[PDB]
RNA sequence: UUAAGUUAGAAAGGGCGCACGGUGGAUGCCUUGGCACUAGGAGCCGAAGAAGGACGGGACUAACACCGAUAUGCUUUGGG
RNA sequence: CCGAUAGUGAACCAGUACCGUGAGGGAAAGGUGAAAAGCACCCCGGAAGGGGAGUGAAACAGUUCCUGAAACCGUGUGCCUA
RNA sequence: GUAUGAGUAGCGAAAGAAGGGUGAGAAUCCCUUCCACCGAAUAUCUAAGGUUUCCUGAGGAAGGCUCGUCCGCUCAGGGUU
RNA sequence: AUGAUCAGGUAGAUAGGUUUGGAGUGGAAGUGUAGCGAUACAUGGAGCGGACAAAUACUAAUCGAUCGAGGACUUAACC
C-alpha cells in the first residue's frame, strides 16, 4: 500500500471518506493515487455487501461514514449509506466477480498541475 | 521580549508637549530653532 | 560555499542545455478529428474508447 | 501582405519562465500549435496561447490570409520593466525581489 | 566478394562576424530655478493683542494659493 | 557664474516623504506636440495589450511622451567546433 | 542601472474530503454534509494602545511569500444618540 | 532519488478485484444452557486475516503517433 502523504490516522479518515462518497453519489472525481487506493477499498465493501449476513452488515458499519443519503417516505424517514450499500449497490452486481468501478483519466488542475481522474462504479 | 517603546498620550505630552516647551527658556529656544528650520510640527 | 569567481555566458548556456521541457503526447480524437492526450478523455466532445462519459 | 504579428506589453510573467514555452512552438502550424499550447501544464501558456490567437485573427482579418496554411514564423521574449520589492529576512535586514514583465511577441505567415 | 589503407561529413549545445529588437538612462540642445554683485530705498513688529499656527469659507473640494462666521471676500478714491 | 549627479537641502505641493521617545537627521523626482488636433470606427481579448483606420511634418512623438550610449537579455544567419 | 550564484534556498508550528453555486477563469470564494483541533482557552467582557481598520454597492493594476471571482487592499456612499 | 534496468500492453495473467489456500492471531457475531451475579460451556481449530501462492479477462493496460538503411575512394587474389 502506499502512503498518502498524511499519517495512519489520517489516511485511514481519508479512505473512509472518499469510499463512501462513492457509495453516495456512484461518481466523484480526485487525485490519481488517491483515486487507486480507494478502488481497492470500494470493491472489498461491497463484497461484505454482496455477503449480506449480518456479521457482514456489522463489519461493514464499522468502516462506513453515518451520512444520510436520502429522505424517502416510507411516515418519511431517512435512509443511510449502509442501507444502500446492502441494499441497491450490491444487488446490482450479483452476477459479476471482480471489478466493480473504473477510472478514466482527465488532465493536470490549475493551481498545483495535480493529475485527475474521475472514479465511478459501474 | 518587551520592548522599548511603550506608548502613552498622557506620558507622551507630559513630556514633550507645547507647555512643557514653553515653560523653560531652554524649551523657548528649542521651539525658535525648529521655527527657524521651517518645520510643519512643532514639539507634540 | 560561495562562487569564487563568475560564471561566464558560454557556461550558463551550456548548463541550460538540458533545461528545456518536452513535448505533449498527443494525437487526434476520432470523433472530434480534434487533438487530445493519448489514454485521456478527450474534453471536447467527452468520450472515451468510443463511448460517451 | 503576408505576415501578421501581435504583442503582448508587459506581462507580468517573467521572461526566462515564457521562453521555455516559446521554444516549442516555433516554426509549426497554428492549429498544432494550439494544440500544444492547449495540453502543456505551465502557467505561461494561456498568455501565449491568447497572443497567437490575436495575430491569427488580424492576419484573417486585415489581410485576408488563408487559416489552414498558416505557420508561427517567429516567436520571442522580450524583458519588460521591472518591480522592485522587499523581503524581510533574519536579524533585521531586508532582501531584494524581483517582480519581472515581459513583451511576447509572435508573427504568423503563409507556407 | 574479402583484405589492407586514406579521406570526407556531422551539432545535443557552444565560439567569432553581421543584421534587427528590448531594457536602461548617459550625451547633446533648452529653462521654469539658483549663485555672486552694483546703484537706490528700507532697517523693526507687539496689550489698539505680535511672529507663528489650528480650524474653517466654493455648486461639486483631497491639496496649494486667497480670505475670516461681512470668510474664493465688503465700502470708497483713481487707472482700464 | 551653474545648467537638472550641476546651481540653494529644495527648478516639481521641500524642511515635504521617511527615520528617531526626543533634541535632531533628511531625500528622490524637469522636457509629447506649433496647436490635444490625446487614436471616431472595425477586428482578437474578461481586461490589459495589440493589428488596421484616422489626426499630425513626424505615432520607431500615444500620457517618463525630445535625443536614446554602455552594461544586460534575445531572434536569424556566413565561417569553425564532440 | 544591470548581471553571476539560479529557476537555486525559502514560501514562518496545525487535518481535511466530497457534492452543489458563481464566474472568462476555482485546491484557495459562497452553501451543505462528514471528519478533526482548543475548551483556567484558541471562549465571553473590559482598560491601555491603534485611529475608520466598522457596514453596504462596485473593483482586480499594485499589497496578500502560490491562486483568487476573495480580503484588515482600491473606489463611492454611510455608520458612534 | 529522477533518468536508467526488468516484466507486460487484448498475439494479454502486467496490476487491482473475485474464488480457493497459507503464515499469524488465537476460539467471532447471533442464539442456547448453568449460575442471583461477575462469568463459564456449546454450536466451532471458530472468526478475522497489508505485502505471500495458484487459478480466473470482471476493471485498467483502448485508439493512435514519432523516429529509423539504399551504404566514398585507392590498391591487392579467383574474379
Ligand atoms: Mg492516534
Ligand atoms: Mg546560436
Ligand atoms: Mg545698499
Ligand atoms: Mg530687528
Ligand atoms: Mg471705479
Ligand atoms: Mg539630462
Ligand atoms: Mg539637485
Ligand atoms: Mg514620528
Ligand atoms: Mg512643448
Ligand atoms: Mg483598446
Ligand atoms: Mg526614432
Ligand atoms: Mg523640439
Ligand atoms: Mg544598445
Ligand atoms: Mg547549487
Ligand atoms: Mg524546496
Ligand atoms: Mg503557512
Ligand atoms: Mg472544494
Ligand atoms: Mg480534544
Ligand atoms: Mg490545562
Ligand atoms: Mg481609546
Ligand atoms: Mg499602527
Ligand atoms: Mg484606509
Ligand atoms: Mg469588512
Ligand atoms: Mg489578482
Ligand atoms: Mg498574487
Ligand atoms: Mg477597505
Ligand atoms: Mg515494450
Ligand atoms: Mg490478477
Ligand atoms: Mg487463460
Ligand atoms: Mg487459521
Ligand atoms: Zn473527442
Amino acid at each position: 500500500y502506499r502512503k498518502l502523504g498524511r499519517t495512519s490516522s489520517q489516511r485511514k479518515a481519508l479512505l473512509r471518506d472518499l469510499a463512501t462518497d462513492l457509495i453516495v453519489h456512484e461518481r466523484i472525481e480526485t487525485t490519481e493515487a488517491r483515486a487507486k487506493e480507494i478502488r481497492k477499498v470500494v470493491e472489498k465493501l461491497i463484497t461484505s455487501g454482496k455477503k449480506g449476513d449480518l456479521h457482514a452488515r456489522r463489519q461493514a458499519a464499522a468502516f462506513i461514514r453515518h451520512e444520510v443519503v436520502e429522505v424517502v417516505q416510507v411516515k418519511n424517514r431517512p435512509v443511510y449509506a449502509l442501507q444502500k450499500l446492502f441494499d441497491d449497490v450490491a444487488p446490482r452486481y450479483a452476477e459479476r466477480q471482480g471489478g466493480y468501478t473504473r477510472i478514466l483519466k482527465k488532465g493536470p488542475r490549475r493551481g498545483d498541475g495535480a493529475p485527475m481522474v474521475i472514479i465511478e462504479l459501474v | 521580549m518587551k520592548r522599548t517603546y511603550q506608548p502613552s498620550k498622557r506620558k507622551r505630552k507630559k513630556v514633550h508637549g507645547f507647555r512643557t516647551r514653553m515653560s523653560t527658556k531652554n524649551g523657548r529656544r528649542v521651539l525658535a530653532s525648529r521655527r527657524r528650520k521651517g518645520r510643519k510640527v512643532l514639539s507634540a | 560555499a560561495v562562487p569564487f569567481r563568475r560564471t561566464s555566458k558560454a557556461k550558463k548556456r551550456k548548463r541550460r542545455t538540458h533545461v528545456k521541457l518536452q513535448l505533449p503526447g498527443m494525437n487526434e480524437c476520432s470523433n472530434c478529428g480534434e487533438y487530445r492526450l493519448s489514454h485521456h478523455v478527450c474534453p471536447e466532445c467527452g468520450q472515451y474508447d468510443g463511448k460517451d462519459v | 501582405v503576408t505576415s501578421a504579428k501581435a504583442v503582448a506589453k508587459t506581462v507580468r510573467i517573467a521572461p526566462r519562465k515564457a521562453r521555455i514555452v516559446i521554444d516549442l512552438i516555433r516554426g509549426k502550424q497554428v492549429g498544432e500549435a494550439i494544440a500544444i499550447l492547449k495540453y502543456t501544464p505551465r502557467s505561461a501558456s494561456p498568455i501565449i496561447e491568447k497572443v497567437l490567437k490575436s495575430a491569427i485573427a488580424n492576419a484573417e482579418h486585415n489581410y485576408d490570409l488563408d487559416i489552414n496554411n498558416l505557420v508561427v514564423e517567429e516567436a520571442f521574449v522580450d524583458e519588460g520593466p521591472t518591480l522592485k520589492r522587499f523581503r524581510p529576512r533574519a536579524q533585521g535586514r531586508a532582501s531584494a525581489i524581483n517582480k519581472r514583465t515581459s513583451h511576447i511577441t509572435v508573427v504568423v505567415s503563409e507556407v
